[PDB]
């Protein structure tokens, strides 16, 4: 019937998202890569103080999937909640780390960021980081940022997942390989 | 979230978690450590998950504004009677009723267990009292879909002026049918969520059993031996009668009423009545009020008309709702359906035959499974597929040819949408076509769309409804089929569970493609390209051969796309980075030569098979044509893996644009031989610490 999930403790922001998926969705309440795009691309985008393009739909992507658990392709509105919490998050850590406004962070300065954004890689970690991530200069700007961070904890989850007896270890056939790698 | 959620469910479910033994448990809550915690603190549970509030009784029919749930307290049973028992006994008859809010159907249900102590057990765990270490919570187990899960609930019950509003006994001190009912209503969400709801529901829900149901007016010519199979079977057969417009008649010697009251068909023989043969049936009411003239009517003193003690002395042996009426009963009752129990079901005790089962679960996905019917040949084929096999036969004597029997019922699980039960109901179906032969597509291969094309089907589904689960009790000869499940049109995303019930042996296994990956052997070399590359590419090299994947990619758009940006022109970044990654076996960035034309070269070869799919400068592909075009790209899969690759890089048009279907294959490619290379000696498994999994999780 009418849109249910009541909190009484809702937000400005969130609620603006919830009364969105329900316009797309409504008791489906989910939302799909582009239509995720749309929605991340204007409380990131609007702000006069942080430089940035808007997310990428490759980035929406990966955003979709790694908090898909059934592969339909769809984000969740509980698992949206945990993401932009992470994202409104991110974005903190970002401008901080670009104080000068420029739509991307100095390429050396990118260590204490992760180290910031509570992620101390090792040697090769933020090697894959940047090859994957930094742009051609080895700067990276906010969309591959947020990114990365959010393909980076989410590949901490899934291994402390697969890891449940605690040995540090993860053994997987291909089916499970792929599907892990695949579905990021 | 995520599959490494999902595959870590699996495992677990592989290892033994949603069985009866390892029911899941709902919500994550733990009746005995919440049980214990109370226990300590001295306190009673109140549930955190499900509220003594409005939301709990429902969403404004039932709901908050509504006047049906105002003013009513929620008390617990310390409070309702004296001496509140849980249960009782063996407890003779059933005087379970509903409330000015309950449901018809409930009582139907809840009432079908008290018919077995066994099957009672299973739903409602026993050890359960008021006296020792009561701290105010009890648990429950539900099947839900192919599993058990186990529901924690407190003994708050919903009450205005005082009375119990949903169900409970009438007499007694008892209220596990008043807490069964609340458990089952939280699993559902709301206690408004059980309206809609159907016995037959109900009945699977609380037995892990496959209900068939059948329409008294219009039966099968051989639903006796049917009604016979299964009360040898231990199945909770249940018949009903029809409330038509007021309809509360007698027709015939039958009585004078047509009240919708559930009643249990406990026998079923055939006699031999002065050389005629009838064949009766026994029913039972569940409540026991017996009330039908005669004792089985018909010139009734039929119990002494040749039918000698030898045979009277067995019938009027019991007591409560003790019957007997002739089978030509279908006089009176309108319904019937028998809820045919899974083997565990029955204490191992050898006390009735028992049914081999053999459940399976899928998906449908839109752009990849998502088939439809056999309505629609050009996506039906890419629907999950199984084998049934079929060896030995019946039983009984002689009855219509063949022999195996096999109960099929197909079930769709739940997806955010459907408010109550009953309803955003997928409208689903199977079809069943027999193995011509394949010892190839024996489980190993997944049936394209030339077989079912060439391949009538046999008896398959009988119409696609529009219900949870959708059943087709057959009987084909001894060998091998497909069964294909689906809904009626493609794109209705959906998981389901298709179980099988056969009073024989079955071998049943899930027909689809290995993970297959094979295409070029490019063994390495500087020669022989010609100098052809070698020439102007050197060129586009500033030093050596190097080129990285920043320069791969302005370098590829020159090429391909002619240059006018629409539809991803030239390969994005991901994609460039990608088909580095692919050859660079070092770390440096940058392709060098031979590793470079290795990408130029096997890139040809996807261009050739994007349009020799995509016949139109559209630049645009479909979804369902990528497990073809996987297919001549040297790569198969199961249908998970053409879930997420259409999931992950398909448009919300379904569309796979030839950008996207080079990075899939590219980042598909360069998986297979990091999986290959760290298993040599080819176990099927790799190991790797959080650090190599960082390494390799970031592409």
């Amino acid at each position: 019937t009418h849109y249910s999930n009541i909190e009484a403790n809702e937000s400005e922001e969130v609620r603006q998202f919830r009364r969105l998926f329900a316009q797309l969705a409504g008791d489906d309440m989910e939302v799909s890569a582009t239509e995720l795009m749309n929605i991340l691309n204007k409380v990131v985008t609007r702000h006069p103080d942080l430089k940035t393009d808007g997310f990428g739909i490759d980035t929406c992507r990966s955003m979709v999937a790694v908090m898909d658990s059934d592969t339909t392709g769809k984000l969740g509105f509980e698992e949206f909640k945990y993401l932009w919490n992470n994202i409104k998050r991110w974005q903190a850590i970002y401008k901080q780390f670009d104080t000068d406004r420029s739509g991307t962070i100095c390429s050396s300065e990118l260590p204490g960021a992760f180290e910031a954004a509570g992620f101390h890689l090792n040697e090769h970690l933020y090697n894959m980081i940047i090859r994957r991530y930094s742009d051609e200069s080895g700067n990276m700007d906010f969309d591959n940022f947020i990114s990365c961070l959010v393909r980076l904890d989410a590949m901490f989850r899934a291994f402390k997942s697969l890891d449940k007896d605690g040995t540090g270890q993860i053994q997987v056939n291909i089916q499970e390989w792929l599907q892990l790698t695949m579905y990021s | 979230a995520g599959i490494a959620a999902k595959l870590a469910k699996d495992r677990e479910a592989a290892e033994g978690l949603g069985s009866h033994e390892r029911a899941i448990k709902y919500l994550n809550q733990d009746y005995e450590a919440l049980r214990n915690e109370c226990l300590e603190a001295g306190t009673l549970f109140q549930d955190p998950s499900f509220p003594a509030i409005p939301s709990a009784l429902g969403f404004k029919e039932l709901g908050p504004y509504s006047s049906k749930t105002r003013g009513m307290r929620w008390k617990r049973p310390t409070e309702i009677c004296a001496d509140p028992q849980f249960i009782i006994g063996g407890a003779t008859r059933t005087d379970i009723c509903q409330g000015a809010l309950g449901d018809c159907w409930l009582l139907a249900a809840i009432a079908s267990l008290t018919l077995n102590e066994e099957i009672l057990a299973r739903v409602v765990p026993l050890n359960q009292s008021f006296q020792e270490n009561y701290a105010g919570i009890f648990h429950f187990q539900f099947w839900q879909y192919g599993e058990w899960v186990e529901v924690v609930v407190d003994d708050r019950l919903p009450t205005k002026d005082g009375e119990l509003l949903f169900v409970h006994s009438a007499e007694g001190s008892e209220f596990w049918s008043a807490l069964l009912e609340k458990a089952y209503a939280k699993i559902n969400g709301c206690y408004e969520a059980l309206s809609g709801g159907a016995t037959t529901e109900g009945f699977e829900d609380f037995t892990g059993g496959i209900a068939e149901w059948y329409e008294l007016k219009k039966p099968p010519p051989n639903l006796f031996k049917i009604i016979q199979k299964a009360l040898q079977k231990g199945s909770l057969l249940g018949c009903s009668i029809d409330i038509t417009s007021a309809a509360d008649s007698e027709a015939i010697t039958f009585q004078k009423l047509v009240k919708g009251h559930a009643y249990s068909v406990t026998g079923a023989e055939e006699v031999e009545s002065n050389g005629s043969l009838q064949k009766l049936i026994r029913i039972r009411n569940p409540w026991g009020e017996v009330e039908w003239t005669g004792r089985w009517n018909d010139n009734c003193p039929s119990w002494n008309t040749i039918d000698p003690e030898e045979r009277e002395r067995l019938t009027r042996r019991h007591e409560d709702g003790e019957f007997w009426m002739s089978f030509s009963d279908f006089l009176r009752h309108y319904s019937r359906l028998e809820i045919c129990n899974l083997t565990p079901d029955t204490l191992t005790s050898d006390t009735y035959k028992k049914w081999k089962l053999t459940k399976m679960d899928g998906n449908w996905r839109r752009g990849s499974t998502a088939g439809g019917c056999r309505n629609y040949p050009n996506t039906f084929w890419m629907n999950p597929q199984y084998l049934i096999k079929l060896e030995e036969e019946d039983e009984d004597e002689e009855d219509g040819e063949s022999g195996c029997t096999f109960l099929v019922g197909l079930i769709q699980k739940h997806r955010r949408r459907q408010r109550k039960m009953g309803e955003d109901m997928h409208t689903i179906g199977f079809g069943i076509y027999e193995v011509p032969e394949e010892l190839s597509g024996q489980t190993n291969i997944h049936l394209s769309k030339n077989f079912f094309l060439t391949n009538r089907a046999r008896e398959r589904s009988d119409t696609f409804i529009n219900l949870r689960e959708v059943l087709n009790r057959f009987k084909l000869p001894p060998g091998e089929y497909i069964l294909v499940p689906s809904t009626f049109e493609p794109n209705k995303d959906g998981d389901f569970c298709i179980r099988v019930f056969s009073e024989k042996k079955a071998d049943y296994q899930a027909v689809d493609d290995e993970i297959e990956a094979n295409l070029e052997e490019f063994d390495i070399s500087e020669d022989d390209i010609d100098d052809g590359v070698r020439r102007l590419f050197a060129q586009l090299a500033g030093e050596d051969a190097e080129i990285s994947a920043f320069e791969l990619q302005t370098i590829l758009r020159r090429v391909l796309a002619k240059r006018q940006d629409i539809k991803s022109d030239g390969f994005s970044i991901e994609t460039c980075k990608i088909m580095v990654d692919m050859l660079d076996s070092d770390g440096s960035g940058k392709l060098g030569l031979k590793e470079f034309y290795i990408l130029w070269t096997k890139i040809q070869k996807y261009q050739k098979i994007y349009r020799e799919i995509d016949v139109d400068r559209s630049g645009t592909m479909n979804s369902y044509e990528m497990r073809k075009a996987l297919e001549e790209a040297g790569f198969k899969m199961p249908c998970q893996l053409h879930q997420v690759i259409v999931a992950r890089f398909a448009d919300d048009q379904l569309i796979i644009d030839f950008d996207n279907f080079v990075r899939c294959l590219v980042r598909l490619e360069t998986l297979f031989k990091i999986f290959k290379q760290l298993d040599p000696e080819n176990t099927g498994t790799i190991e790797l610490d959080l650090i190599s999994w960082l390494c390799f999780s970031v592409l």
